[PDB]
RNA sequence: CUUUAAAUCCUUUAACGAGGAUCCAUUGGAGGGCAAGUCUGGUGCCAGCAGCCGCGGUAAUUCCAGCUCCAAUAGCGUAUA
């Protein structure tokens, strides 16, 4: 007998119809808008929007005035809104299934980079998170999946070591200014 | 390129004195001339084909095909309407199913799944529609969860309007036509089921024919 | 003819020409990319039935 | 037609009695009884009488079962006879189509 | 169902036993003659010995020859007859080679216009026979 | 440098390290089911393809090769319970 873990779960679903024209073009659409690399991303967001709507279906067959059930609405309503694809005065359980999966897509930090205001396009958006250029408070994040807060919104800046945010210049840069001053001197 | 009514429903919505569609499916009137639905329903009714099929006739000398032609129209809040029609050729045939589907087109309400919140969304009831062997049962869903169904009746459902859906089906659904006719079946059987939100007696409506008797005898005789 | 049911007799016949020499294709994201760009973005409203990107004829 | 001969892969056989089940038997002249298969073609576009002469396939992978290619009638059966292709111990014993 | 009394759960299991028997998918899983007279015996993939390559012919609606080779087993020893999938690669194998067989596609039925033969060839002298279709691998020797 | 019994791995970090950024992404398909050529050359019920319907008869939308493309993507195909 050897201590370790032996848990994992998986975290997409492969869905039943492999070629009809209609999903396939709706997620190559997504696919192509938030600039996602494959099909299994947009497939991992409907998982689990799919099991925070199987939750919420629950929560909303048992009956009214019971301990359970509004413990965890209000839980999982906290944490819908404290996420970001809430609004406090939308504070109901029954909301919950009207929900599509462009909410859960717009707090990725790839989109919110990009619209923020600091990168060009969705995709330099991309290669300047995989590239470790900017932090979230204090703290470099080289994942374009990084789920961002409410409150972790406004903090998202550049980080320290990075020739776009202020610091050591890079190294193309410090190649041509060395082979300036090799054709100079 | 000018429409002439042969009926006097034609006319009587041509001089604009009869204000929408609803009465004529209030007072059960049969529909008869395809542009009335034309003048009342516009840019919002769109048409798609869903399956041609070819029937063969056994003569003295080779066989005759004809081309069977089947459509659907409905626009995306409400109404919606199927034909079928057989001709020769490809083009009469679906010209005449385009127009025999404009013309006979039934109305269909929305429920609510537990909780009345917003505009409605599914099917109120449980209803059920039968045609040769084929059968197909609508059950209500909560919202979002979107049409689960074969291909045609989740077409035929987005053309009537409801987004959620559960269904099930027997029998041969490989037969499309008749798995279309019991899924319009049982989308138009959800008014002869007697709910308790209408159990009030209602108030009679004035008819049109009475109402523009004068109308009629001053335009045509 | 040599005879009739000879194993490997039509590829061993055919003719042997070779592949020709062009650039990478781009794999990953990018692919995704041009194929919503050439899919979506890239069209014009025309009428009647669609053609297939495979159409030669 | 053409007065095509045996090659690297084809014999000549006599077929010698009437078989059902689309096979037939056959001697080819190297002694060896072969049962052939008629192949696709000579099914029923043409009909083969009894001792006639058939060139034959050959198999690369056994020898019990061989094929058919062709069917001469007369003239070519006594041209082939004219150069010499077959043992003098079998007849062709004037082979033809009755009148 | 018939039998709706309350108390009343034998004769439904005992008759649903039954007609489960009156069957066909659990009348072979659960007997040992669909698996004993199995030439794999359970198994997916199975080695064996060439002896002979019998080609043999097609269906009525479709003429052709069909490359075949007869493999004896190395388990049990029993004569089966394979298929050589490809085009021209019966000239790989050669007498008392070692090949790797497998299932044909239909769960030990015969598959297309092929007559009597349910299994296929995949691997020849311990290299795939893809491989040498492509040109990737070479025999040993 | 850190880690560790000593290492190694990860991270921190010097000096190096990419224009066709040759530091070169494969696996199964293109008749219907089922997304995607009646393109070109060769064989001619032969070779073979095909889970099913079926395709090949000297003009193959299905075979053998090239180009185009479609599906998943460091993954894909086959056989079995």
């Amino acid at each position: 007998p050897v201590a370790r873990s032996w848990v994992c779960r998986k975290t997409y679903v492969t869905p039943r119809r492999p070629f009809e024209k209609s999903r396939l073009d709706q997620e190559l659409k997504l696919i192509g808008e938030y600039g996602l690399r494959n099909k299994r991303e947009v497939w991992r967001v409907k998982f689990t929007l799919a099991k925070i709507r199987k939750a919420a279906r629950e929560l909303l067959t048992l009956d009214e005035k019971d301990p359970r059930r509004l413990f965890e609405g209000n839980a999982l309503l906290r944490r819908l809104v404290r996420i970001g694809v809430l609004d406090e005065g939308k504070m109901k359980l029954d909301y919950i299934l009207g929900l599509k999966i462009e909410d859960f897509l717009e707090r990725r930090l790839q989109t919110q980079v990009f619209k923020l205001g600091l990168a060009k396009s969705i995709h330099h958006a991309r290669v300047l998170i995989r590239q470790r250029h900017i932090r979230v408070r204090k703290q470099v994040v080289n994942i374009p999946s990084f789920i961002v807060r409410l409150d972790s919104q406004k903090h998202i800046d550049f980080s320290l070591r990075s020739p776009y945010g202020g610091g050591r210049p890079g190294r193309v840069k410090r190649k041509n200014a060395k082979k300036g001053q090799g054709g100079a001197g | 390129k000018e429409w002439l009514p042969v009926t006097k429903l034609g006319r009587l919505v041509k001089d604009m004195k009869i204000k929408s569609l609803e009465e004529i499916y209030l007072f059960s009137l049969p529909i008869k001339e395809s542009e009335i639905i034309d003048f009342f329903l516009g840019a919002s009714l769109k048409d798609e084909v869903l399956k041609i099929m070819p029937v063969q006739k056994q003569t003295r000398a080779g066989q005759r095909t004809r081309f069977k032609a089947f459509v659907a129209i409905g626009d995306y809040n409400g109404h919606v309407g199927l034909g079928v029609k057989c001709s020769k050729e490809v083009a009469t045939a679906i010209r005449g199913a385009i127009i025999l589907a404009k013309l006979s087109i039934v109305p269909v309400r929305r429920g609510y799944w537990g909780n009345k919140i917003g505009k409605p969304h599914t099917v109120p009831c449980k209803v059920t529609g039968r045609c040769g062997s084929v059968l197909v049962r609508l059950i209500p869903a909560p919202r979002g969860t979107g049409i689960v169904s074969a291909p045609v009746p989740k077409k035929l459902l987005m053309m009537a309007g409801i987004d959620d859906c559960y269904t099930s089906a027997r029998g041969c659904t490989a037969t499309l036509g008749n798995f279309a006719k019991a899924t319009f079946d049982a989308i138009s059987k959800t008014y002869s089921y007697l709910t308790p939100d209408l159990w009030k007696e209602t108030v009679f409506t004035k008819s049109p024919y009475q109402e523009f008797t004068d109308h009629l005898v001053k335009t045509h005789t | 003819h040599g005879s009739l049911a000879r194993v490997g007799k039509v590829r061993g016949q055919t003719l042997k020409v070779a592949k020709q020499e062009k650039k990478k294709k781009r794999t990953g994201r990018a692919k995704r990319r041009m194929q919503y760009n050439r899919r979506f973005v890239n069209v014009v409203p025309t009428f009647g039935k669609k053609k297939g990107p495979n159409a030669n004829s | 037609r053409e007065l095509v001969f045996k090659e690297d892969g084809q014999e000549y056989a006599q077929v010698i009695k009437m078989l059902g089940n689309g096979r037939l038997e056959a001697m080819c002249f190297d002694g060896v009884k072969r049962l052939c298969h008629i192949r696709g073609k000579l099914r029923k576009k043409v009909w083969i009488n009894t001792s006639d002469i058939i060139l034959v396939g050959l198999r690369d992978y056994q020898d019990n079962k061989a094929d058919v290619i062709l069917k001469y009638n007369a003239d070519e059966a006594r041209s082939l006879k004219a150069y010499g292709e077959l043992p003098e111990h079998a007849k062709i014993n004037e082979t033809d189509t009755f009148g | 169902g018939k039998c709706r009394g309350l108390r009343t759960a034998r004769k439904l299991r005992s008759h649903r036993r039954d007609q489960k028997w009156h069957d066909k998918q659990y009348k072979k899983a659960h007997l040992g003659t669909a698996l004993k007279a199995n030439p794999f015996g359970g198994a997916s993939h199975a080695k064996g010995i060439v002896l002979e390559k019998v080609g043999v012919e097609a269906k009525q609606p479709n003429s052709a020859i069909r490359k075949c080779v007869r493999v004896q087993l190395i388990k049990n020893g029993k004569k089966i007859t394979a298929f050589v999938p490809n085009d021209g690669c019966l000239n790989f194998i050669e007498e008392n080679d070692e090949v790797l067989v497998a299932g044909f596609g239909r769960k030990g039925h015969a598959v297309g216009d092929i007559p009597g033969v349910r299994f296929k060839v995949v691997k020849v002298a311990n290299v795939s026979l893809l491989a040498l279709y492509k040109g990737k691998k070479e025999r040993p020797r």
